[PDB]
């Protein structure tokens, strides 16, 4: 699926090159979307399970 | 199932994550993106044959040589990569080579020449000298570009037939 953030704006999960956990939110980088690459962020609150099962141990 | 132990090596920023990322994971590693040494798992059909990779992407500069050896003695095949822009990586690649020979202690190691960046416009490594150096080692060529993807199955699965053929 999708991650919702910021201005909304949707990349979807496969396209989330990295990502850690830090200070109540979760950061992201992600490929080529619309022809530019980019960051964005998440509070953890609102993070998606699929990408909260990105981050490392534990 | 069958799984096939691949070692990407190459001079320091030739590609080999880069390579290793957009194969595993479809992503291009830029100048800011983690290059560091690291294993990563795919299951691939090759040929009709489902297979898993195992697939060691190693540092350019290798900490202990004891363990870089160690590597390329578990290894069944590698991808000896250079850039297709610097001249330094493709007359590196010998030194590779002799070394997974010497390592190996054997004459038909499955091996694949990559060279890659093939995307940029400025080369100084023309295919017929790759072309050249691949068949006095008896092994394919293969041309890629981790930016645009190009090659980046075939570099690997090519691997993979070469281990077949033993
Ligand atoms: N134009 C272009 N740049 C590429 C290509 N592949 C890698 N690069 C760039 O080359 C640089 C090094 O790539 P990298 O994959 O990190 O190389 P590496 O061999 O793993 N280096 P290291 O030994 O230090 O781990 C990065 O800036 C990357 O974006 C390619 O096919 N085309
Ligand atoms: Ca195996
Ligand atoms: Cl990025
Ligand atoms: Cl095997
Ligand atoms: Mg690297």
């Amino acid at each position: 699926a999708t991650v919702k953030f910021t201005e909304e704006k949707q990349v979807d999960i496969s396209k989330i090159k990295w990502v850690i956990r830090w200070g109540q939110y979760i950061w992201f980088k992600y490929d080529e979307d619309g022809g530019a690459k980019g960051w964005g962020y998440v509070s953890e609150k609102d993070a998606p399970k699929e990408l909260l099962q990105m981050l490392k141990k534990r | 199932m069958t799984e096939y132990k691949l070692v990407v090596v190459g001079a320091d920023g030739v590609g080999k994550s880069a390579l290793t990322i957009q194969l595993i994971q479809n992503h291009f590693v830029d100048e800011y993106d983690p290059t560091i040494e690291d294993s990563y798992r795919k299951q691939v059909v090759i040929d009709g044959e489902t297979c898993l990779l195992d697939i060691l992407d190693t540092a350019g500069q290798e900490e202990y040589s004891a363990m870089r050896d160690q590597y390329m003695r578990t290894g069944e095949g590698f991808l000896c990569v250079f850039a297709i822009n610097n001249t330094k990586s493709f007359e590196d690649i010998h030194h590779y080579r002799e070394q997974i020979k010497r390592v190996k202690d054997s004459e038909d190691v499955p091996m694949v020449l990559v060279g890659n960046k093939c995307d940029l416009p400025s080369r100084t490594v023309d295919t017929k000298q790759a072309q050249d150096l691949a068949r006095s080692y008896g092994i394919p060529f293969i041309e890629t570009s981790a930016k645009t993807r190009q090659g980046v199955d075939d570099a690997f699965y090519t691997l993979v037939r070469e281990i077949r053929k033993h």
